[PDB]
């Protein structure tokens, strides 16, 4: 009993999400994403999940959309799900498509945690929420220098 | 008719960097990250659970290539091996 | 913040030209929403030698130092003349007259106070540093104050 | 010399709960999350690594019991397998 | 090459650090606590590690202890490390001796990941830092009723 | 905060005295550093059956709620003469007079507004509630505004 359970393939019915932010309204833009798009797609469903792409969402319609796919009545019937996020980030989180110096506009990675649960989703109690993300924390370049 | 569940009981979250560092994106190949995730999840994915297979991703970048960057695993929370088990 | 631009490994000279290899090669860009235009290149000394000597001044304004490359026999990097040029052969030990290309002075950067940069002796008010050209990079004289190009500045990393 | 390393690397953090939960430790016993923790290297320190070490503690976890926690592992940046060997 | 460097049991001189808060100034004391301390170290010790164990520590101490622990030579001869955490736990990190509502002394677990790095401590490069917290991260039970 | 203090899961009466265990029974600490004095409990259903009736009120001053246990023969908690007491056998159907002891009314409690107290018709201004007795919890009335040593409020789950 080490291992979450996987039903018939003939009725699962997963779904995985993947957002992704490429153009930007003050941003320089994220190329190369649709490769990504293409190859997180192509994959998730030689995996078997239902896959639903979204681009350029500020964070508001982040979370309503997050909250849409919480309430699917999909979650039902499946044992899994995913949710690749792929756009620029800061030390506080993801970076929405209308995010600026002067007002940030950030969906933080335990906003992401929260609206997931089993009290916000019941439909995915004992079940994975494998997230992917690919968004920067910081500036240095996480390497370092030393006298050996 | 009512259950205690442990709200937040099972997460797996997989940052691409480690918190205040940069990752790298290939402007045509795609980003790095994904790509070697999605290299993995191709050739792994059937004889390794999703903890073991992000160690793979992660170990894959150990050694600086000069843009070098480290996947990191916040918050995991599993309770048991996931094996994703595609087409099976 | 620790802003840190690294551009240089090791590499050898080419057609008595020096030339410099970068980290990167396929221009990878940042995830982080800002830009990243860089203003330094420093680190060396990853395991084609690169000679730094140090010289005592009779009349100090600056601490005297000497860049030279190993060649079939030594060259050591010149600056008669108004323009860049490599001379072979090596120093004569002490240089006699302060005014020579064999000495440079090297003076404290801003960033992180660890790394200098380089000073002519044969010129006063010019500059030493590195701009971009094709796929690898060229050291040129090139004044500090004046923004020519990117002007990345040429630092080395100093012995704790 | 000056050969490069990551700034963060070989890091596997393991808090007792999740964010925003709290914490229990018996009187006398002690910890909860210690006791279990210590008995699960004494019985498994020698078979399985700090990683599956500490998804056993988290599974042990599962079912709430009235005073419920769940163990968390936070910024996972191993990169390989880290068996204690205690004594080989 | 999938497992880390184990060296000589004859010759390794490994460090492991057991942090725990009991007596407050400010704070209901933290009973159970010693046993605690004695269960861990003796495993510890069994483990092969030379344990080195502090009582209410104030979170400026604590970062100086962590420095001094990373300074100290032995680090040169192991191969890895514990750091095991034992106090009052606010959402922002770990309490200290100290610590109040009026104002906080909280040592955050950035700060500790911080003070292990291989910038500071290069003496562990390549080699793991295990740490172990014993802490509260909110109000709240942990369970939520949802109606099946 | 969703300050929630769960002290009820489920418990039969015993000697004609209702008994109700907790969730907790080592009395572990909280490593929270502020305390957690409870205030409230109310989750039950976990799976010794606890009977709650709704009736209908041709003077609606508060929707009319009944409690009985299941026993040999159904006992129904009872209010007569200003004490605590159960008594035996069913409620025959409709209540004809307002004032009875099967018959209580409920109010929204400050707490989530999920949940709702319980208030005696045959007594006005009463209140029933829970207090620590030993290992166990003892249902007794209490009066909500005097605080009664901890004064533990009873309250139960609606249903969504």
């Amino acid at each position: 009993a080490e291992i979450y359970p996987i039903m018939d393939k003939s009725s699962r019915t997963r779904l995985a999400l993947i957002i992704c932010n490429e153009e930007f309204d003050s941003i320089p833009r994220r190329t190369g994403a649709e490769v990504d798009i293409t190859g997180m797609t192509m994959l998730l469903q030689n995996l078997g999940y239902s896959v639903d792409v979204k681009k350029n969402l500020t964070a508001s319609d982040m979370t309503t959309e997050l909250e849409a796919f919480a309430h699917r009545p999909e979650h039902k019937t499946s044992d899994s799900t995913f949710l690749v996020f792929m756009s620029h980030g800061i030390r506080e989180g993801i970076c929405g498509k209308k995010h600026s110096e002067q007002v940030p506009d950030i969906l933080q990675l335990n906003a992401i945690f929260n609206m997931l649960n089993t009290k916000n989703c019941p439909s995915l109690k004992d079940k994975p929420k494998v997230i992917i993300i690919q968004a920067c924390r910081g500036d240095s370049p996480g390497v370092v220098w030393f006298k050996d | 008719a009512i259950k205690k569940a442990h709200i937040e009981k099972d997460f797996i979250a997989f940052c691409s960097s480690t918190p205040d560092n940069v990752s790298w994106r290939h402007p045509t190949m795609g980003s790095v990250f994904i790509g070697r995730l999605i290299e993995h999840m191709q050739e792994y994915a059937c004889s390794c659970d999703v903890e073991e297979i992000f160690r793979k991703v992660r170990f894959s970048f150990e050694q600086p290539d000069g843009r070098a960057q480290m996947p990191t695993t916040e918050r995991v929370t599993l309770t048991r091996c996931f094996y994703l088990f595609p087409g099976h | 913040v620790e802003d840190n631009c690294i551009n240089f490994v090791a590499m050898k000279f080419i057609d008595n030209t020096l030339y410099f290899i970068a980290e990167d090669d396929e221009n990878l860009e940042s995830d982080y929403f800002g830009k990243l235009e860089s203003k330094l290149s420093v680190i060396r000394n990853l395991n084609t030698i690169f000679i730094i000597s140090m010289y005592k001044d009779s009349q100090p304004r600056g601490m005297a130092v000497t860049i030279s490359v190993k060649c079939e026999k030594i060259s050591t990097l010149s600056c008669e003349n108004k323009i860049i040029s490599f001379k072979e052969m090596n120093p004569p030990d002490n240089i006699k007259d302060t005014k020579s290309d064999i000495i440079f002075f090297q003076r404290s950067v801003p960033g992180h106070d660890n790394k200098m940069q380089f000073e002519s002796s044969s010129y006063e008010g010019y500059f030493l540093a590195c701009e971009k050209e094709r796929d690898l990079f060229k050291l040129i004289l090139k004044k500090e104050d004046e923004l020519g190009d990117r002007s990345i500045m040429f630092t080395v990393q100093n012995e704790d």
